């Protein structure tokens, strides 16, 4: 069946019901940080095309569930890295997006309400709406070395046929 | 004994109760039983059952014994009768469709069903039908009866009472009555007496 | 010219046929059966009548009290129509069950046989019953007549096909 | 199987059992010979053989009656008929009936005209009567 | 068996099958359907073509005579036979006995109209109806098996469904079949999709066909999705292969790169949602549900003899996936009685054979070869003195 | 005024005293009883006991208990417990099919005419809290189709397939007294035959007593009507229909009847006593494809108020499943041509 | 279709994909193909002695004995040649091809070795053509018995050459079809007045010529107009598919009155249930 994220531990952070997950990053968040080679930004990436055709996904974890926000975003990029000619340009497209303020958990336009809570307070409000962008930002820019081969102004095809494709049916745009 | 019982809820002959398991032919003498006449015929319920699986089968419907044993077993319940003149009852099976009944199985599929509702069980009557060595029911009965110390023939006869889910069939009693009639007036002499070979069931 | 008077005393012999009730069996427990298939128990049965038209043409009526057997003499002039009407009484018994009213085999002397009982007359209207046999014995010398032509039709496209390639 | 070949059922005492000679051959012939056709039929339905055991005795009587409505102008049947009280057009349409089970050259086809008087004038309960009767010619 | 060999002909749904007993592929494949022209008068009813040469005739209208593997209109069926003996296998009807297939849950009724066309018709000398599961269940016994059975769980998969069928001793368990709304026709519009969303300059007319023909060159079943993307992803140039088709119209030279589709296609085999809003059943899931509801003291052995029957099982490592996605929802199951509480280990296992395109037209062939064959069959003389009805029951036989 | 309760045959009916609730069997094993709601028809109650279909149904009057009888050769005698109705089972002591059943008028007992051609005429005995019944055998040698009691509870007409309509006593001495002599005889002791009809033609479909029940109508297959006039020796009218038998018959005066049958709707016969002859009064339903109310057989018909010496509405019911109730006075209207009794 | 096809599918077929890839090249499959022909014919298509490059196609015919006493051997050699080798023990005529040595053009051959049936009866007839063409007279009659119980009967005459077939129709009632079709032959002039004249006798035949109520006789008369050089092939081809033709005829007849059956019953179904309230 669909993916599952397994950074989940009997001592994770948790943001909301989603998990505060540890994320080796450069940019400014809650994010904890990671000392193994591989972060719930990895794994999102690496099972995005093949997760993206589910249209039913088990939350299992808060882990899973920001795997699944990871993901959707991943197919934002998408939307917008199918449309430019550079490696550079694309890095900053992301960076751009990665700020744009996305409904979360609890607002209307935000997908799947009823599989995420809602922040308990402002505090949770302000500290997830910074552990969320702070994930739109490095998924952001590590999907640019990804979609653009060597020879830039080319967004892999590769990437690019998932632009229609929305994972569980669902958009956070 | 649920023998001398039965016979003492109708206020009381011979007693033959059939049910899934076996069938069974009880004499009972003035309040009590009697053992040494009692007897055993190796067909009941589920065997009919079993017969009907197969003449189903022949008819174009393939029915799992172990799966559809249950299924097989209303349609048995609910279709099923005693035939009076088996050779009248095969002429109407085989020149015209009275006997075709329609019954829809548990997926929604619908069979129709004849000629072998009578047959299924006709086992009682011919053992054989279903290998099993025997005489079928009424003649056994008959003998059971013949075999009794007189004084209680013209009794036991007289009472002959039926017990069981398998022996419910319709018209069942009839074919007793006219099976017994004809064993009488051949193995007990061979003209027109009967006028008084009286006996009810 | 035969044809109508024909038809005619038939459908008033129906009429007079179609008048049955439910009648559970005098002689078995629980049962209940055509009693003009059955017999056993005369005082139920009715005097069998004929209307013929000729002699070849008739049917034969046989009413009692919960049912009535309705045989017909089909008109075949020839082989090709006496073939072709077996084939037909044939094919129509073979799907008796579709049509409840007919009886698997022909009584000994005639083409086809109706058997109508009271449960037949309880789901449909029974003046309708009398309708269509008389709309039955119509339709198919119409059929075995269009039949006979198809053969002929094909038989000579057949033999000017073949013929006027040498 | 044996033991079942005889039917015990034709010696049941809770059975049933029905509870039991002609007309004028010159009258009719007479009456026919000298054009009184109207004449000539009642001549005919005169003296029906309800009650003769044999069936030789019947046909004779089913003949004559025969001879009339055939020896018949298909004009001067409906004269005939309606000069028949009721009884006498039930017994006429048992004798059309008959006369069905023996088809001749046109004898049905001036059969199938004699029916549809008989029946104008009876209605269809003459022939239920001919269904019903258990003593018919 | 005389000096004439018995003809074979499997009807099915899309494609029909016929040839001589013996032959171990069918002589013609053709399409099961007839086109006519549209009161008819004369010799019109012979104007007719069928197979490929009905497809796109011009003045003629094409007729599908099958619809869900049951025949719907006799008339067409009737003269679709005409050619299939007397066009095609060029045979004299009165001289051979005939095998033809029927679906499962055939009702008795239409046995003995295709009897009443055999025998009035064309007044062949011998009748037998074989249920097709049945025979693809003979077919395997040329397989992975040295002990012949008639007791198994066949997966036929055509074109438009695909059935997991369980049968024991010869006979389907009727009751309890099971359909699943993916076949051939749903992997090809997937992999149509899929490339729309990617190629370019493939001719709209030429959609499906593209598809069908890289489905039918390309694809297989990969053991792990994720794992297949990665190797595409990282080592393409093994793994992405190239299709150049013919332009039906400036009849130039297009191309396109095929990829991901190669295994998406049948995997929506074991994810059905994946093409499917209103079924989302894995394959294995389906198998293992059907064997549960059929008797317990049956179930092993059709966990045992799994026989796969069709085109659309034809896929590279389709057997070794369903049987390995089946041992686990299988043994997970007898886990939790421990854990609740030791169940014997359930062996399950899929059986893969080179006769599965066709094999129930196979098992036919195979067993219309045998003396038994002529035994079991209803002759015309039978048919003549008892009646069209003894068709309506067709002893198994063979093991 | 016709309403179709079902397509299918309604086997018999019943009303009850004051005509406010219908008894109907909707060609079934099962009874159900309708009522009216203003204009419309509801049903009320449904009564399941009878393993084969329900042949015959009376409801007693003054007792307010319904009797069934049906192929399944038993009788049923229901009590209305509050709410529900409760069947009592009746041996009739038969091995066929009951056919007809109808109390007595002192509803100390009922009859049921059956397939062993014989009837059962039974009664309760309040010593062993039980039903009871007595066989009326000879000379009855088919099926009895119909019966219908005399007003003194002794006498009952009976019509049989062995084509005759008797008349016999069921005198129960155990539930009633010494009758009193009547122009049908003075010696009555059980199961006497009083009268045989002389005939060898027709099943007698239907029987039924006048209001002084010294005459007895019955409509025989032969599509005869018959009356025999005990003031008069027994002497016997006949009258023979030019259309399709019929299966039901009542008096409606002294000297008229209604009857309905196969043609499916209902005529009127009259009865001229000096001359002891029958007339046909002409059809009484003046207008599928039927010009009648009913579309297939009227097999059954009742005296729903006036009662047999002046009856003002009558209730028919047939094969198509309809029930039919006709004001006897608006027939007279529709019809100046029509001359009752 | 209304006249049979005179060649086989299989054959062309069979023989034709393995050309296709023997052409391009490909590495050759072992084919192994039984089947048959109207008339108890049986052909094998093989890899003699497993030698997957050569394939062979057998015909087995229960009457060539009498064929090969008319001229057979003769013609299949002038037909055939070096594909022609010694019959396939079972088999009268073996074609041998090698998948290593094809003409240029393979369709002529493939079309010769589809029509092997057709080739190995046209021999007969040519030679009682000739007999005619050549004014020779009182040369014995051809017996063939194409059928276990069938024959046809070749004889020359001065002017015409008589063909006469004794079929047997195993169905009665295709004995009364038949006829409807015979007659309709021995009118076919009245369309066709240079047309073989066709004869037709019913139980009696026109030896120890078989009499019975389910055989008959057709006699076709051919004139040297159907017989000559230029018309003779499209004759044979024509002339020895006849039985089998009138057949096929009967046959689908019975078909045809099928659909009309299944429309008329249907109409029946459709008033019975009008009559239901």
């Amino acid at each position: 069946p669909a993916y599952h994220s397994s950074l989940m531990d009997p001592d994770t952070k948790l943001i909301g019901n989603m998990a505060l997950l540890p994320i080796r990053s450069q940019f400014k968040g809650p994010a904890p940080r990671e000392t193994k080679d591989t972060d719930i930004v990895d794994e999102a990436i690496y099972y995005f095309k093949a997760n993206v055709f589910f249209k039913n996904y088990e939350i299992k974890n808060e882990a899973d569930r920001t795997l699944i926000y990871i993901t959707l975003y991943i197919s934002e990029c998408l939307k917008k890295l199918q449309k430019c000619n550079s490696k550079s340009q694309g890095e900053k497209e992301m960076y751009t997006l990665g700020i744009t303020n996305f409904p979360i958990p609890g607002e209307p336009g935000f997908p799947l309400n009823a599989i995420y809570a809602k922040p308990a307070n402002k505090q949770e409000d302000e500290v997830m709406r910074a552990y969320l962008q702070q994930l739109r930002q490095e998924t952001g820019l590590r999907l640019c070395e990804k979609v653009f081969d060597p020879q830039n102004d080319k967004p892999s095809k590769w990437w690019t046929c998932f632009v229609k494709r929305q994972f569980m049916n669902k958009s956070l745009s | 004994i649920q023998a001398v019982l039965t016979l003492y809820a109708q206020g009381l002959g011979v007693v033959v109760d059939s049910g899934d398991g076996v069938t069974h032919i009880c004499p009972v003498y003035e309040g009590f039983s009697l053992p040494h006449l009692t007897r055993r015929l190796d067909i009941a319920g589920r065997d009919i059952t079993r017969y009907l699986i197969k003449l189903l089968l022949l008819r174009g419907y393939a029915f799992n014994h172990s799966a559809d044993f249950e299924t097989v077993r209303m349609i048995k319940e609910k279709l099923c009768y005693v035939g009076y003149n088996i050779e009248q009852e095969q002429k109407l099976a085989l020149e015209t469709t009275v006997l075709v009944e329609s019954y829809t199985l548990p997926d929604g599929r619908i069979i129709k069903v004849g000629g072998e509702r009578f047959e299924a069980p006709e086992a009682l009557f011919q053992p054989h039908l279903i290998n099993v060595e025997g005489v079928g029911v009424a003649e056994l009965l008959f003998n059971t009866i013949q075999a009794a110390d007189i004084d209680t023939r013209s009794e036991f006869y007289k009472h002959i009472v039926l017990s069981g889910g398998s022996t419910m069939y319709p018209g069942l009693p009839s074919r007793l009555e006219r099976e017994l009639k004809q064993l009488y007036l051949e193995r007990v002499l061979k003209g027109d007496v009967e006028k008084l070979s009286k006996f009810k069931i | 010219a035969t044809l109508r008077p024909y038809l005619s005393a038939v459908r008033a012999t129906l009429q007079a046929a179609l008048c049955l009730e439910n009648f559970s069996s005098q002689v078995v427990e629980r049962h209940n059966k055509p009693e003009v298939e059955v017999r056993s128990s005369k005082e139920l049965l009715l005097q069998p009548v004929t209307i013929s038209r000729n002699e070849k043409e008739k049917v034969l009526i046989e009413g009692s009290i919960n049912s009535v057997r309705v045989s017909i003499a089909v008109k075949q002039a020839d082989e090709i129509e006496k073939i072709l009407c077996h084939k037909f009484m044939r094919f129509m018994m073979m799907r008796a069950e579709n049509f409840f009213i007919l009886r698997r085999k022909p009584v000994e002397g005639y083409d086809i046989s109706f058997l109508i009982t009271n449960f037949h007359t309880e789901q449909m209207y029974k003046h309708k019953l009398v309708d269509f046999v008389i709309h039955f014995m119509e339709e198919i010398d119409k059929e075995i007549s269009e039949m006979k032509l198809s053969v002929n039709a094909r038989a000579r496209i057949v033999a000017e096909e073949f013929l006027k390639n040498f | 199987a044996r033991f079942r070949k005889v039917d015990v059922d034709e010696y049941d005492e809770n059975k049933f059992v029905d509870e039991d000679a002609g007309p004028d051959e010159g009258e009719v012939d007479s009456c026919l010979r000298q054009g009184n056709m109207t004449a000539a039929l009642q001549a005919a339905l005169k003296n029906p053989p309800i009650n003769t055991k044999s069936q030789a005795v019947k046909d004779r009587a089913g003949s004559i009656v025969l001879k009339v409505l055939i020896s018949f102008k298909a004009n001067d049947i409906e004269k005939a008929v309606q000069s028949l009280d009721k009884n006498g057009v039930d017994l006429l349409m048992k004798y059309i009936y008959k006369g069905f089970e023996s088809p001749s050259d046109n004898s049905s086809a001036v059969l199938l005209q004699w029916h549809e008087k008989a029946l104008a004038a009876g209605g269809v309960g003459s022939i239920v009567r001919v269904l019903t009767a258990r003593k018919t010619v | 068996a005389g000096r004439l060999p018995a003809c074979v002909v499997d009807c099915g749904t899309g494609y029909t099958k016929l040839g001589y007993a013996g032959n171990t592929e069918p002589q013609f494949i053709i399409p099961s359907c007839i086109a006519i022209k549209e009161v008819m008068k004369g010799v019109d009813d012979l104007d007719f073509f069928i197979g490929d040469e009905a497809i796109e005739k011009p003045t003629y209208a094409t007729k599908w005579p099958i619809r869900h593997g049951i025949v719907e209109d006799w008339d067409l069926m009737e003269r679709f036979m005409e050619q299939v003996i007397f066009k095609y296998l060029r045979a004299e009807p009165e001289d051979h006995y005939f095998l033809l297939t029927e679906p499962p849950l055939n009702t008795p009724e239409n046995r003995e109209y295709t009897a009443e066309i055999m025998f009035e018709s064309f007044n062949v000398p011998g009748l037998y109806i074989a249920v097709q599961a049945v025979l693809a269940l003979a077919a395997s016994w040329t397989s992975q098996v040295g002990e012949r059975t008639l007791t198994g769980t066949v997966i036929d998969s055509g074109d438009g469904v695909t059935h997991v069928i369980p049968v024991a001793e010869g006979y389907v368990i009727g009751s309890c079949i099971k359909h699943i709304p993916i076949a051939g026709r749903d992997i090809t519009y997937f992999i149509q999709q899929l490339l729309r969303d990617r190629e370019v300059g493939i001719p709209p007319e030429q959609s499906l066909e593209t598809a069908k023909a890289v489905k039918e060159r390309y694809s297989y079943v990969c053991p792990d999705l994720v794992k297949e993307f990665n190797k595409y992803d990282t080592d393409g140039s093994k793994w992405i292969k190239q299709y150049t088709g013919i332009n039906a119209i400036s009849k130039k030279e297009f191309s396109i790169d095929v990829g991901y589709e190669r295994f998406l296609g049948p995997e929506i085999f074991f994810h059905p949602e994946f093409a499917n809003p209103d079924f989302t059943q894995p394959i294995s899931e389906v198998v293992d549900e059907v064997i549960q509801n059929c008797p317990i003291d049956v179930r092993r052995p059709l966990y045992k003899n799994i026989v796969l029957s069709g085109g659309s099982t034809m896929f590279r490592d389709f057997g070794r996936r369903l049987q390995r996605d089946l041992k686990r929802t299988v043994d997970a199951r007898l886990k939790l009685s421990e854990e609740l509480s030791k169940p014997k280990p359930i062996d399950v296992q899929v059986i893969t054979h080179h006769m599965q395109r066709y094999a129930v037209w196979f098992g036919g062939s195979m067993l219309a070869s045998t003396p038994e064959f002529y035994q079991v069959c209803h002759t015309k003389k039978d048919y003549e003195e008892i009646g069209p009805s003894i068709c309506r029951h067709n002893p198994v036989f063979g093991v | 005024a016709y309403h179709s309760f079902l397509v299918e045959p309604i086997s018999c009916h019943a009303w009850n005293k004051d005509r406010t609730q219908i008894a109907i069997c909707p060609n079934n094993h099962e009874v159900h009883i309708y009522e009216k709601s203003g204009n419309k028809w509801v049903q009320v109650h449904e009564l399941k006991e009878h393993n084969g279909q329900v042949t015959g149904v009376d409801w007693a009057p003054d007792s307010n208990r319904i009797v069934t009888c049906g192929t399944d050769r038993n009788a049923y005698v229901w009590t209305l417990k509050g709410r529900t109705w409760k069947p009592t089972l009746v041996i009739l002591r038969i091995n066929r099919a009951a056919r007809c059943v109808r109390w007595a008028p002192n509803e100390k007992k009922f009859a049921v005419g059956s397939g062993s051609r014989v009837i059962s005429i039974c009664y309760f005995e309040q010593e062993n809290d039980w039903w009871v019944c007595k066989h009326i055998k000879k000379p009855i040698r088919s099926t009895v189709l119909s019966l219908d009691w005399h007003p003194n509870s002794v006498l009952l007409a009976a019509g049989s397939c062995d084509f005759k309509c008797r008349i016999f006593s069921a005198y129960i001495k155990e539930v009633e007294e010494r009758p009193a002599p009547t122009p049908w005889g003075s010696k009555m002791p059980f199961g006497e035959l009083m009268f045989e009809s002389s005939s060898s033609c027709g099943w007698v479909h239907g029987v039924c007593f006048s209001a002084n029940g010294s005459r007895v109508a019955w409509v025989s297959h032969d599509s005869t009507v018959c009356l025999a006039d005990a003031d008069k020796k027994m002497a016997v009218a006949t009258l023979a229909s030019e259309t399709l038998p019929l299966l039901a018959v009542t008096f409606i005066t002294e000297s008229s009847l209604v009857a309905a049958g196969h043609d499916c709707f209902p005529v009127l016969f009259t009865y001229d006593s000096a001359a002891g002859k029958l007339s046909f009064g002409g059809r009484l339903d003046v207008p599928a494809g039927l010009d009648s109310l009913h579309k297939n057989s009227v097999s059954q018909i009742s005296v729903l108020s006036g009662g047999k010496a002046k009856c003002s509405q009558f209730c028919t019911t047939g094969m198509d499943g309809g029930m039919s109730i006709w004001d006897v006075r608006s027939l007279e209207s529709a019809l100046k041509d029509l001359k009752i009794v | 279709m209304i006249l049979l096809e005179v060649n086989n599918r299989i054959i062309e077929e069979t023989l034709a994909l393995k050309f296709e890839n023997a052409a391009a090249g490909n590495k050759p499959e072992a084919v192994e193909v039984t089947f048959a022909d109207f008339d108890g014919v049986l052909y094998h298509i093989s890899n003699p002695n497993g030698d997957k490059t050569k394939v062979m196609v057998s015909i087995s015919l229960k009457f060539y004995k009498e064929l090969q006493a008319h001229g057979a051997d003769e013609l299949l050699k002038r037909v055939y040649g070096s594909y022609l080798v010694n019959p396939e023990s079972g088999y009268n005529v073996s074609l041998l091809y090698d998948l290593e040595n094809l003409p240029a053009s393979k369709d002529s051959i493939v079309h010769q070795a589809g029509m092997l049936k057709r080739n190995c009866f046209a021999s007969v007839f040519e030679k009682y053509f000739q007999f005619q063409e050549e004014g020779k007279e009182g040369e014995n009659r051809a017996v063939i018995h194409y059928r276990d119980d069938e024959t046809m009967y070749v004889e020359s005459k001065k002017d015409r050459v008589t063909v006469v077939f004794s079929t047997v129709f195993k169905d009665d009632d295709d004995v009364v079809i038949g006829k409807v079709f015979m007659q309709e032959f021995k009118e076919g002039r009245r369309a066709s007045h240079t047309a073989p004249q066709v004869l037709f006798s019913h139980r009696e035949p026109p030896t120890d010529a078989a009499v019975g109520d389910n055989i008959g006789y057709i006699t076709f008369v051919l004139f040297p107009r159907h017989t000559n050089a230029s018309a003779r092939d499209n004759t044979i081809n024509l002339i020895h598919t006849f039985r089998d033709y009138l057949h096929y005829h009967i046959k689908c007849s019975k078909a045809y009155i099928h659909t009309r059956m299944r429309a008329k019953t249907s109409d029946f179904l459709k008033v019975l249930n009008r009559a239901r309230p």
